[PDB]
């Protein structure tokens, strides 16, 4: 709790770099990195989402070299989306934009979402609509009331578990993750182009006001994300979320604590 | 740099007539086609405009389709009214001036 | 284009089994999930069995679980249902169809007729302008010269007249009048 | 190991070339241009000619020999010939009657790379079952991981006309050796936005100040600039690519091998 100085010496760094893998529904064995083809609840009050329609938060714990009273401390994070390119596949059974035209290709409603935390990222429950039924297997709000629908402070979760938590329904938690530092952003829209950028030369520093990143309880660092890219649109103009593995690495040193 | 149209063309009434005009690089090809129908004993008037354009009073019967250096017109739902010549026109580049067709007399 | 054959269709008596065989040509078979839909005589459509690509996943209808199994072999380009345990109500034309993404079931095979009874492969027999075909079983009858729908009588045989070459596979029979 | 830099009357050298782009080339009269794209039958049976996939650009330079290795330092590049795409009269389709033809827009790939080795790819598909046609070098074993991430499928940009642009991506899990920098923007109105000028410089060097050390005395350029579709008059559409200027800067450092 109390943070001291910064150890340094011959073993006083270390990295973890992994990838985390999209759960955008994977509705069967041939489509994992897509949702099921999206339908539209018969009524406002019947929404009741299967799960394979369901794009959900991606979390993995890593384990870091054991200690000890030191802590890991994570400094700086680079991290892009792996596989952009793909969505340049314009002619799988897409859509024909016109006649004789290439397939419409990925494109729409978006969530690029990535944090790095000593511990779980901690979610607040928002819903679009309180009386959407979340689908058996997923961890959703509980105990819903319209005051969900804009805050109700009942819904807090960690996220601790995979192909779990639905994006729709949960939010980085802004009164709590002091121990996580957490980036994301929302492009809605049927249209928007996705634009994601790629570079092995963009350092993301981790550090707080007071130059102390985020601190590895238990000797485990906490990476989440997100990255629903758009939606694919089949021949039919049925459509899956399509979503993409991001990459990780980061820096982290020892740091002296109370 | 002439415009080549059919002397004459005939349909049924309700039938779908097709009246084209082809031209050359100098002419068509980079001027605009304006077609102007004529009754006997009257001025011609504007019928189609810019290739493919209805001034206000030309019903949607009357329509026209542009391939590069070729223009047609084409009147659908052909009624006793629409019996006079057509005339086809535009600017030619090299002669510097307005070339037209031979006209087409439309029967019913 | 694409097209699927089935096979292998005939009469068998009540506890008796049968394999049926589809021969796909016309696409990548070993890239599709592939099914078995049935229809009764009279009656409409009934889903039997799926199986995926890689034969991963196999499906079955409730009505046929535990006695029927769907197989594919695709170097051989081919779909199989191996029926046990056969009831009288498992008589049907049985279809071979196609699942692909987005199109869903798409094409099907010609189909090839199951027929389970008690009642044994009775031969038909021959002879206004044409000739007549009594007291024959099961249904599937020919008529070339180098025609009505058939009736069935109560006595469990078919009888169908023509206005000759009369074939009848089910009984060997290929009598020319 | 990484020792200082060295100084003096000739540490300092400069290469300066153009890429020329591979995206498909059709015939004899569509060099820069992929063949009018088609669309699969079906969701298994995607499997492109090789005539319409664009692969990525890359390039050995040969540097003077030299224990010293040449430091890449900055960067200058910018894409070659910006205002063709302005030719609205070449059998195009008129947006409208009288309309000028529809310009070159849509899905574009803009990406470069400069490296003291090859640039090291990671495979990811669309689509596992999309069979990459013969001629190209592509992910081999796909499973449905491929479609997300599958460590199986590494390679070398190492072949010109080769690596399809929609099957690989820069392996961030590698390439330490190279600075690599690239944009997808999707969708099939993406206006093009081509920035030219000679004022403008990228500089190579890591959070050390150390820039690629070019192994064998070779720099690697690689490159893709896939603008957007020509959209031909019957609607057809066929990528259209565009040549990318590299000016990089080099210098000499000492190293302990």
């Amino acid at each position: 709790v109390e943070v001291l100085e910064v150890k340094t010496g011959v073993d006083s760094i270390t990295e973890v770099e992994c990838f985390l893998t999209p759960e955008m529904g994977d509705p069967d064995e041939h489509l994992r990195g897509f949702s099921k083809s999206i339908s539209i609840s018969d009524t406002f009050e019947s929404d009741s989402p299967n799960r394979d329609m369901l794009p959900c938060y991606s979390v993995a714990r890593i384990p870091l070299p054991n200690l000890n009273i030191l802590m890991w401390e994570a400094v700086t994070l680079k991290t892009e989306v792996i596989g952009v390119t793909s969505l340049m596949n314009v002619h799988s059974n897409g859509q024909a934009t016109h006649d004789n035209g290439a397939g419409k290709p990925v494109q729409g409603t978006s969530f690029h979402f990535f944090s790095v935390g000593g511990e779980a990222l901690e979610l607040q429950g928002v819903l679009f609509n309180y009386r959407t039924k979340y689908p058996d297997g997923t961890i959703f709000p509980k105990n819903a009331t319209v005051q969900s629908q804009v805050m109700n402070t009942e819904h807090k979760a960690y996220l601790d578990k995979n192909k779990a938590y639905p994006v729709e329904c949960w939010v980085p938690d802004p009164t709590r993750n002091e121990n996580t530092r957490y980036f994301g952003t929302l492009t809605g829209g049927e249209n928007v182009p996705p634009v994601l950028h790629i570079t092995n030369t963009a350092t993301t520093v981790l550090l707080d006001e007071f130059g102390v990143g985020p601190l590895c309880k238990g000797d485990n660092l906490y990476l989440s994300a997100v990255d629903v890219c758009g939606m694919f649109t089949n021949r039919s103009g049925s459509q899956q979320w399509r979503g993409l593995s991001r990459y990780f690495k980061v820096q982290l040193r020892k740091r002296r604590v109370k | 740099s002439v415009l080549t149209q059919p002397p004459s063309a005939s349909g049924t009434p309700g039938q779908r007539v097709t009246i084209s005009c082809s031209g050359g690089s100098s002419n068509i090809g980079s001027n605009p086609v304006n077609w102007f129908q004529q009754f006997p004993g009257t001025a011609p008037k504007l019928l189609i405009y810019a290739n493919t354009q209805r001034p206000s009073g030309v019903p949607d019967r009357f329509s026209g389709s542009k391939s590069g250096t070729s223009v047609s017109l084409a009147i659908s739902g052909l009624q006793s009214e629409d019996e006079g010549d057509y005339h086809c026109a535009a600017w030619d580049d090299s002669l510097k001036g307005w070339v037209f067709g031979g006209g087409t007399k439309l029967t019913v | 284009e694409v097209q699927l054959v089935e096979s292998g269709g005939g009469l068998v008596k009540p506890g008796g089994s049968l394999r049926l065989s589809c021969a796909a040509s016309g696409f990548t078979f070993s890239s599709y999930t592939m099914n078995w839909v049935r229809q009764a005589p009279g009656k409409g459509l009934q889903w039997v069995s799926s199986i995926s690509s890689s034969s991963t996943y196999m499906y079955y209808g409730d009505s046929v679980k535990g006695r029927f199994t769907i197989s594919r072999d695709n170097a051989r380009n081919s779909l199989y249902l191996q029926m046990n345990s056969l009831r009288v109500e498992d008589t049907a034309v049985y279809y071979c169809a196609r699942y692909a993404h987005d199109w869903n079931v798409d094409y099907w095979g010609q189909g090839t007729l199951v027929t389970v009874s008690s009642a044994s492969t009775k031969g038909p027999s021959v002879f206004a302008l044409g000739c007549l075909v009594k007291d024959y079983f099961p249904e599937p009858v020919t008529v070339s010269w180098n025609t009505f729908p058939a009736v069935l009588q109560s006595s469990g045989l078919y009888s169908l007249s023509s206005v000759c070459n009369v074939n009848h596979k089910p009984s060997n029979t290929k009598v020319d009048k």
